[PDB]
RNA sequence: GACGGUGGCCAUGGAAGUCGGUAUCCGCUAAGGAGUGUGUAACAACUCACCUGCCAAAUGGACUAGCCCUGAAAAUGGAUGA
């Protein structure tokens, strides 16, 4: 099974999770820009009317 | 008030640039070493700040 | 377009893009953090009123207030108009997608649309039209005998017709 | 560098072959200190008519093109040209033609050493609270910024009014204020018919 | 003065010339890169290319090659012979 499986191109499934961070907006820019550097990607940037 | 003192401060500080050779500060849009020990270089550097 | 409601209580222009119909994002304070002086989207939705089958991606925005009211309005932007007639599998589902296709006819579609874009240039809206849009994209070719982003044809290189309208 | 603005010449000889003086009115404006954002969209009725044409490189060469005309080379015994000026050809009528730039105007915001008239109401919208700028409003004679619902540092309606012009004193005031919307049109330099001369003018005479 | 389409399409669901990928066009103009940086969450704001106002006659550049300088540091006190 292993023999059969390595030959094939095995794609990497990293384990991630969303980062539900709660901040100020004058300051997550440079948060994020140090999140880049951890192979990060933003799914959604979005602003809290309410909180 | 305050940040544009910092700003004249940098100007009197960071905004000149040196030589590779002396590492010896001239203005901030030289061309030259004008000093005889560097040999004129005029191959120059900016001064790096805090941001960098 | 103009706004639809006039603001009201104040003057309020706010600009982020809102892509696509999902999410639920809206805009009170881009430049600075979430609240402005209130509370008050309105409505979570506006991004799919404003684009459900114009685009999934870069799709633009408007955002005004009228004292806690949104009427939903567009700027009937370069982008908009084109991709509206475009077809849906390249209008869903290519959010996390590039899109570089799009040669069909769209010339009657943006002569409209070309008052609401500018009001006042001196120009013809039926004319200059020709040559500001279909040869100024890449995702939007109008008849074949233009070509995306060139100067090989829409400035009359290869085209006859260029100041007229088609 | 070596050149003319800053880059050697290849347009701006076709600037003198640019057109035939057909028009028979042409008159010299000032719309050149006003931005270039605001100066393309009351454009619509002055292009049509002539269009905003020529160089000030070629205004010296604009000579040539006077003699093909009735008209004399100078407008008044002198071309008035010490100033960022260009030259509108009109075919709008013998009285018309005194406020043809006039009829659709805007100014631009007010700079730094110059007060400028402000007519028009300033904008609003919501920007904070300050009390530091309520100390810099007692100069002037309305000290109150929070207006409605809403809440900011400057007003809806214009406190800068006509009367308070100056050289360089209440200059200083508007820098506090955050926004400069400005209106005092256009400027002609001088307006002209085709052999006589006449001073800038707003009115039909 | 340094624009309109325009927030160009993308990534985004913020990146709106300027974290960044690819195309990099047309209008209009005196002129203005789908943009040179500074700055900003990205913008905004400022500046650069680009143009023009004034002042008013020279300017710009890439090289060659004389002398000079830099390169060119070591051991009693010292050498165009002084």
């Amino acid at each position: 099974c292993r023999y059969a499986l390595q030959v094939k191109p095995q794609r990497l499934m990293a384990a991630m999770y969303t980062c539900d961070i709660m901040a100020t907006g004058d300051v997550l820019g440079r948060v994020y820009a140090v999140l880049s550097k951890r192979e990060g990607r933003v799914l959604q940037e979005e602003m809290k009317e309410g909180t | 008030i305050e940040p544009s003192l910092v700003i004249l401060a940098r100007k009197y500080k960071c905004d000149k640039m040196i030589c590779r050779k002396c590492y010896a500060r001239l203005h901030p849009r030289a061309v030259n070493c004008r000093k005889k020990k560097c040999g004129h270089s005029n191959n120059l550097r900016p001064k790096k700040k805090l941001l960098k | 377009m103009p706004p639809k409601v006039d603001p009201s209580e104040k003057v309020e222009v706010f600009l982020r893009v809102c892509g696509g119909e999902a999410g639920a994002m809206s805009t009170l304070a881009p430049k600075l953090g979430p609240l402005g002086v209130s509370p008050k989207k309105v409505g979570d939705d506006i991004a799919k009123a404003t684009q459900p089958w114009k685009g999934m991606k870069v799709s633009v925005k408007l955002t005004i207030q009228n004292r806690i009211a949104v009427p939903e309005v567009l700027p009937s932007a370069s982008a908009l108009v084109i991709k509206a007639l475009k077809e849906p599998p390249r209008d869903r589902k290519k959010e996390k997608n590039i899109k570089h296709n799009g040669n069909i006819p769209l010339e009657e579609i943006c002569k409209i649309a070309k008052t609401m874009r500018f009001k006042s240039l001196a120009v013809d809206f039926k004319g200059s039209v020709l040559e500001i849009l279909g040869t100024a994209h890449s995702v939007g070719c109008k008849v074949n005998g233009k070509s995306p982003r060139d100067i090989q044809a829409g400035i009359q290189s290869g085209e006859i017709e260029v100041v007229e309208p088609k | 560098m070596s050149g003319a603005g800053s880059k050697r010449k290849n347009v701006f000889i076709e600037k003198a072959t640019k057109l035939f003086t057909t028009y028979d009115k042409m008159i010299v404006a000032e719309a050149d200190f006003v931005g270039s954002s605001q100066l393309q969209k009351i454009r619509k009725s002055i292009r049509g008519i002539g269009a905003v044409l020529m160089g000030k490189k070629t205004m010296i060469r604009k000579v040539i093109r006077d003699l093909a005309d009735s008209k004399p080379e100078l407008d008044a015994l002198n071309t008035y040209l010490k100033q960022n000026t260009c030259i509108i050809f009109c075919k709008d009528n013998i009285a018309e033609v005194k406020r043809v730039i006039n009829t659709q105007r805007v100014g631009a915001p007010a700079k730094a050493g110059v007060f400028a008239p402000n007519d028009v109401i300033i904008p609003a919208g919501p920007t904070g609270m300050e009390p530091t700028q309520t100390s810099f409003l007692q100069d002037l004679k309305i000290a109150t910024k929070i207006n409605r619902g809403q809440i900011d540092i400057v007003n809806e309606v214009h406190i800068i009014k006509t009367g308070q012009k100056v050289g360089a004193s209440e200059a200083t005031l508007l820098q506090k204020l955050n926004i400069k919307p400005f209106t005092y049109g256009l400027e002609p330099k001088i307006i002209y018919d085709a052999g006589a001369c006449y001073s800038p003018s707003i009115s039909e005479e």
